[PDB]
């Protein structure tokens, strides 16, 4: 005979963790992650001497 | 099922918490130290296969923790 | 920010494989354990010789 | 969570099959080779470790294919 396993939500969310969640309900409101600049700051006064 | 393969040393950092914020160390920790105290008859026979086998004192602890962690 | 687990009957199931299953719809209908007669048989002919 | 302790050796038994019917022991097996295979550089190192410490090659080929089975 067959059997339907059941929902694997909660099994799915104990395997994924430790990843780093996402709100992605807009298109994508992506989050936590790092970037590198270089900056470049000549182009500066004071706001007034 | 995906009850394993928990995505744990993959990498992917970043300086906040993750999903279960430390709770799923100390999950591990915990049911590991459960089923050690529900069934103490395969520690005893654990720490009985320390002391035969290895026979030096630092392979007995490592070998007996590791029978300790054998468990699924 | 609070978050709902999800269903975990797919990691129940997961648990409680190796244990037998049992239909339990009508009150009780138990399956698979065993039992132990002795058995006493003098009260028997052999339908008639 | 009940992704673990997986009701194995409580005993209980009968002569039918219970749940997963010999497939949980083909799905562990088949996990644990699959992230061995995803993982080469913990295999070496464990099996690095285990020519270091023991060194009789009972002992080495017994924390090797622990190492191997301590993954959660």
């Amino acid at each position: 005979d067959v059997v339907v396993l059941g929902s694997q939500e909660g099994a799915m969310h104990t395997a994924l963790t430790g990843a780093t969640e996402i709100q992605m309900s807009s298109g994508n409101l992506l989050f936590t992650g790092h970037l590198k600049c270089r900056l470049r700051m000549d182009k500066l006064q004071l706001k007034g001497m | 099922s995906v009850a394993l393969v928990p995505h744990v040393g993959m990498g992917l950092e970043t300086r906040t918490e993750t999903w279960m914020s430390s709770e799923g160390a100390w999950k591990h920790a915990q049911r590991i130290e459960t089923w050690i105290l529900r069934h103490p008859g395969f520690t005893i026979m654990a720490a009985i296969l320390a002391y035969t086998i290895g026979t030096t004192y630092f392979q007995r602890v490592l070998i007996f923790i590791l029978l300790t962690a054998v468990t699924p």
